RNA sequence: AGACCUGAGUGUGGCAGGACCACCCGCUAAACUUAAGCAUAUUACUCAGCGGAGGAAAAGAAAACAACCGUGAUUCUCUCAGUCAGCGGCGAGCGAAGAGGGAUUCAACUCGUUGCCGAAUCGGGUCUUAUAUGACCUCGAACUGUGGCA
RNA sequence: AACCCUUCAUGUGAGUAUUGAGCCAAAGAAGGUGUCAGCCCAUUACAGCCACGGAGCCUACGCGCCUCCUCAAGAGAGUAGCACUGUUUGGGAAUGCAGUGUCAAGCCGGCAGGUAUUUGUCUGCCAAGGUUAAAUAUAGAGUAGGAAGACCGAUAGCGAACAAGUAGCGUGAGCGAAAGUUUGAAAAGUACUUUGGAAAGAGAGUGACAUAGAACCUGAAA
RNA sequence: AUUUCGUGCCAACGGCACUCGUACACGAGUUGUUCGGUCACUGAGCACAACGUUACACCGUUUUGUUAGGAAAG
RNA sequence: AACGUGUCGCGAUGGAUGACUUGGCUUCCUAUUUCGUUGAAGAACGCAGCAAAGUGCGAUAAGUGGUAUCAAUUGCAGAAUCAUUGCCCAAUCUUUGAACGCAAACGGCGCAUGGGAGAAGCUCGAGCCAUCCCCGUGCAUGCCACAUUUCUCAGUGUCG
């Protein structure tokens, strides 16, 4: 078994060595399947299985971690692969930005500040 | 000799498996289908038969991504 | 005949694992409603034919 | 003055103003058991009239 | 408004010696020739379905 | 998915023989099958003994 | 909240109610005594509790609990059972409300819960 | 040899197609049926066919009504009205608008043109915690006119 | 307790039922529990209490600091109009539109004013470029929730209360069912003896009931 | 499209019969440098690109040496 | 006599009726309300200790991760806050399909680039590894902007 608490602090050739030796207690437990088993041997096998999805979680995670480091700065921001931006739907992706869509002439701005909204109540 | 001889006279076949839909219906010899018109881009819907359009029409199937990006607008798209 | 594409082949395989009986074990679970596999076929009687 | 009464298993509570004619005679059957506080009783010379009073 | 008439059935005509009601279409279901679209027939339209106006 | 040439390197890593041939199949119900022959200076029977059959 | 004015959804929601939700549902009065010392009117029900059942064939009876079969919305109690044909001996099925607590198995999560539903 | 005009190839960054289609927008477009027959008429500017959006769409700020003691963008509701308005083998049938009471409403703006200026504009690169309505540079676009003031 | 008499037997499931005492109610609310439950269980409230919250929306146009910004002319041209043809409209000597031909005015301008033409007044507007919330639709759509009904009650109501657009049918476009597992409170789902190759029969046993024995509530007519 | 093989089995099915079975049940079986196909040819023919038409491509052309008002050779 | 007929008690055949109802139908309301080249909708093939259909999922395959709660799940096994349960941020996501390197009753065939394995051979068990083989990425058409340190061209077009 493992804790992902522990899998956390290893290292990647620490994790890939890890990988190695639980594929091939996995092998081991088919061949025996073929055979008589046993309840207790054919038991342990979603355990194995369980521990192998666990390692492939941290590998994945710390790959896309060292990739969003890499290209985190204002240079690239168009070498970035696509399924590292953010995902939304593809009408919000095109739709207009904040700053793109309050944009006012100058005209607009001198009009907008001499006529200001008030509140007066009234009796 | 046009009824039980006859039927011992076919041989062939007009259609087999089409590849976007299934259902048995690519003309072989047309290499078209007649149930979703593969290789056109655009399938068939026509508004005589809806209950042939219903049999056809989203939700009838998985949803496999849309599951996923509805339960993504609902949360306003909570990231981290 | 000896000639079949390897797509037809993979259907054929399929169907030939669904021809099987209901476990027995699945008849004793709480609230089974289950007695016997109504989608069984023969080569005989239904052709599916691919 | 609703909170005590409510919670009474058969009892009802009504307002002067705006009196139900199907809580007046339920099934159509007219004479009702109605108890009147003193504020309502004297309230109905207003809302309904006299006879030569509008 | 389309209970009981989502079936493609039609009369068999006279001189098959059954009575001259629709019938529905197709083979294999049991359902094949049985009598449709009438208010006495088994699955068919009500007489004066309700409306809500 | 596997061919040949794959399966021949997969057995010699994980269980240190060398062959001389493979010969493979696929069965009715979907699965591939492969024949392989150990060379003259491996025993398959003392291979198969580690391996727990 | 399961209770509704319609009938209908009330008795879909209880009945394909999830694991969760089925613990609390799930719940048996306390004993005078447990009651005067926790001042709590009733507690959901768990394994290694002592219960006395107070409505059924079996009155008066005492024992540990043993399972918790939310499956079959019942609990099974020691030295509550039957015979079957053969001699074998196995247990029956009670509902949680015909029973009363008498013991209760504490932790510190339990304890919690007491400490929240402390009516005083 | 060098410009300008017109036109190609490659590279860098992007977008279109497909689905859904109840409601909405644009086109195309019947016959059964009624007229106790039937051809104009009716069913109907409907069904079937093709194209295109949204959370609503479309409409919308007078080249508008009226003829009064005058109203004042659009949409919707009651009513005007099955109309002593009108169309029609004037047959069967069909058929609206202004006004009036309301829902909503701080609802309104600006390109071109005219007059005064004439790159003050845009793209790209760098700096300021910043792909700033900021600054600097730019034989890059733009004078066959981008922008700013009345 | 079944033609009549005698002996010997065997037979009543679970209290939400009845009676007598109480108690709560700002809660009497309708679900569950072996029979009809305010007090066996879950529910029923703020006249509330906790943790989380990356974008967005709202709040002295919320609140500091730096940076920036601010305080005489003309008016849309293959356009409008006109002729012919077609369609459309209640629009009738022609309501809107389309095709082709022809094709303006702005020095007493142009469009509209529901009977055609020429002439003169009066009234109201200023086409041939663009954007715009709210009140409106959802007449076989979606995603999450809610509220219900003088509706149907398994040949009814959606085709589908069930592994239903499934099984099955057709070369194909397409067509398309039947079927409540409703035994019992609980499987306690009949150990064991005997006949039989087996299926089963005769006894025994569980259960309040087995003429509740497993497509098992009731069990009509032909 | 597993009807092939072995072992078992006789409820239903093979319009009579079954100890038999292409029935039912549980397990097995199909091995290629050279065999057939693809790799790797043209034919009767088809119709992507390009162009044209259509209110609308879901239309037309596309082998008589051969696409396209046509700058298609990397 | 038999057959046949009629009435009553009991038993078959058949599945009506009654009582039940997690289903349908109809009306109303509320939202941080509306898919896709960042590869949709649909279609195929697979995944459980025993697993045919259905459900969930995708070679990390009846699930990995985060969060709240705590002792279950159950037919038989089997393990003993960590499971289960509800919700959700981080991930995986086979072959196809608008399907887009070229094709297709083919699990087929390329070009460019980066890796991997390697039982010949070479050099000193190790390192290089030819032929063969496997894997990742890019490569459709059309249209828009740009070549920012301003790419390469063509025309008996106009000039010089
Ligand atoms: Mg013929
Ligand atoms: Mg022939
Ligand atoms: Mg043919
Ligand atoms: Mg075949
Ligand atoms: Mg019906
Ligand atoms: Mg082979
Ligand atoms: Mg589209
Ligand atoms: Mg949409
Ligand atoms: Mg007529
Ligand atoms: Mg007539
Ligand atoms: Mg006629
Ligand atoms: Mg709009
Ligand atoms: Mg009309
Ligand atoms: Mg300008
Ligand atoms: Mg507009
Ligand atoms: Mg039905
Ligand atoms: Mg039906
Ligand atoms: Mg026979
Ligand atoms: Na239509
Ligand atoms: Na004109
Ligand atoms: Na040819």
């Amino acid at each position: 078994i493992v804790k992902i608490r522990d899998l956390k602090e290893k290292g990647k050739d620490d994790l890939l060595k890890q990988l190695s030796e639980f594929k091939k207690e996995l092998s081991q437990l088919r061949v025996s399947q073929q055979m008589n088993v046993g309840a207790a041997r054919l038991g342990r096998i979603r355990t194995i299985r369980k521990g192998i999805a666990r390692i492939m979680t941290v590998l994945n995670k710390n790959e896309r971690e060292n990739l969003r480091k890499f290209y985190s700065d204002k240079k690239l921001r168009s070498a970035k692969p696509k399924t590292l931006r953010a995902k939304l739907t593809h009408r919000r992706r095109l739709a207009l930005k904040a700053n793109e869509k309050n944009r006012k002439t100058r005209r607009q701005l001198r009009m907008a500040h001499k006529f200001p909204r008030r509140i007066y109540a009234v009796k | 000799t046009k009824g039980t001889t006859s039927m011992g006279q076919r041989h062939g076949r007009t259609h087999i498996l089409c590849r976007r839909c299934g259902r048995n219906a690519y003309h072989v010899q047309w290499e078209r289908c007649a149930a979703c018109a593969y290789p056109r881009a655009q399938r068939r819907r026509y508004n005589w038969s809806v209950k042939a359009i219903k049999r056809r029409r989203t939700g009838t199937g998985r949803c496999r991504y849309l599951k996923v990006v509805h339960r993504r607008i609902r949360n306003h798209f909570k990231t981290d | 005949g000896r000639f079949k594409p390897l797509a037809i082949k993979k259907k054929y395989a399929k169907k030939l694992k669904q021809n099987r009986p209901v476990p027995y074990w699945i008849r004793l679970r709480t609230g089974n409603r289950i007695k016997w596999n109504e989608k069984r076929r023969h080569w005989r009687r239904t052709k599916l034919h691919y | 003055g609703t909170r005590a009464f409510r919670n009474i298993f058969g009892l009802d509570l009504a307002n002067v103003n705006s009196l139900n004619l199907l809580h007046l005679a339920p099934g159509g059957h007219v004479g009702r058991f109605i108890i009147w506080t003193k504020s309502a009783f004297e309230k109905l010379d207003k809302i309904f009239g006299t006879f030569t009073e509008p | 408004r389309l209970s009981g008439m989502k079936h493609s059935a039609e009369s068999w005509g006279t001189g098959r010696a059954v009575a001259r009601i629709p019938r529905i279409h197709g083979g294999g279901t049991s359902m094949s020739g049985a009598g449709a679209f009438g208010n006495m027939c088994r699955g068919g339209r009500m007489f004066a379905p309700t409306k809500i106006f | 998915r596997a061919n040949k040439t794959e399966i021949k390197k997969a057995i010699r890593k994980l269980y240190q023989v060398k062959t001389v041939k493979v010969n493979t199949l696929i069965r009715p119900d979907g699965l591939k099958k492969a024949y392989i022959r150990l060379s003259a200076s491996y025993d398959a029977l003392d291979t198969a003994n580690k391996m727990g059959l | 909240g399961i209770k509704c004015r319609n009938r209908r959804k009330a008795r879909r929601a209880h009945f394909q109610a999830p694991s969760h939700v089925r613990r609390i549902l799930m719940s048996a009065p306390l004993s005078k005594e447990l009651r005067a010392k926790y001042n709590v009117r009733s507690m959901p029900v768990r394994k290694d509790d002592e219960v006395r059942v107070k409505r059924g064939k079996f009155k008066g009876r005492e024992g540990r609990v043993t399972a918790c079969y939310r499956l079959k919305w019942v609990i099974h109690i020691d030295k509550v059972s039957c015979e079957k044909a053969n001699g074998t001996t196995v247990p029956v099925g009670v509902h949680t409300s015909n029973v009363e607590i008498t013991k209760l198995k504490l932790n510190t999560r339990r304890k919690a819960i007491l400490e929240r539903k402390d009516r005083s």
